């Protein structure tokens, strides 16, 4: 009583429904290290501007 | 004289000490700047110096014909 497959029938993507666990960490990856904290708060003037030598601004 | 052409010794003095804060303010913050500029650049953990580094959304996590990648 078997039925052989169609054309386009043995290349489906199925489900498949097992207990066993999914892996928690396959890359066996460290930790990744700590980024640049932000930039954060609100812009304000330059103090005494570009304070290139003798310019004032 | 003095009335007409010149005033109070006051207004020399104290805009001599705004000058004088000022100019100080600047040359500390210039200080502190450099040193500043010194600690990014040998450490490279603030905002500054950041060079380049590959983008990390570039890699496809897909199966990739082979189960060991
Ligand atoms: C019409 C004229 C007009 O509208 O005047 C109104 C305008 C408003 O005046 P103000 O802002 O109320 O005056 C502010 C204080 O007087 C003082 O203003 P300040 O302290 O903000 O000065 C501005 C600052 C920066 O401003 C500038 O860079 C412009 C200065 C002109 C260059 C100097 C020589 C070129 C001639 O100047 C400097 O920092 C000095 C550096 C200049 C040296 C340049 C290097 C080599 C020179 C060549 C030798 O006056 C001027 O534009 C001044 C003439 C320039
Ligand atoms: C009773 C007197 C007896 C003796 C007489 C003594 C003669 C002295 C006169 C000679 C003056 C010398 C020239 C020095 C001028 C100083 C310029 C400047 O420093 O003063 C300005 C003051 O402005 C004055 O008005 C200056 C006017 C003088 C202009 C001189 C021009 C003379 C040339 C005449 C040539 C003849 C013309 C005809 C051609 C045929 C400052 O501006 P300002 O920041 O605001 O004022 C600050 C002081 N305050 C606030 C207290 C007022």
């Amino acid at each position: 009583g078997w039925v052989r497959p169609d054309l386009g029938e043995l290349s489906k993507v199925t489900k498949v429904k097992t207990d066993r666990p999914l892996p928690e960490n396959p890359y066996h990856s460290r930790a990744r290290p700590e980024p640049n904290p932000e930039a954060e708060g609100d812009l304000k003037p330059a103090k005494h501007g570009s304070r290139l030598f003798f310019w004032t601004m | 004289i003095a009335r007409t052409f010149y005033d109070g010794p006051e207004k020399n003095y104290e805009k001599t000490m705004a000058i004088l804060q000022i100019e100080a303010e600047k040359a500390e913050l210039r200080l502190k700047e450099l040193e500043v500029r010194r600690l990014m650049r040998a450490r490279g953990d603030g905002p500054w110096y950041q060079y380049p580094t590959i983008d990390k959304a570039l890699i496809d996590h897909s199966p990739k014909t082979t189960p060991d990648n």
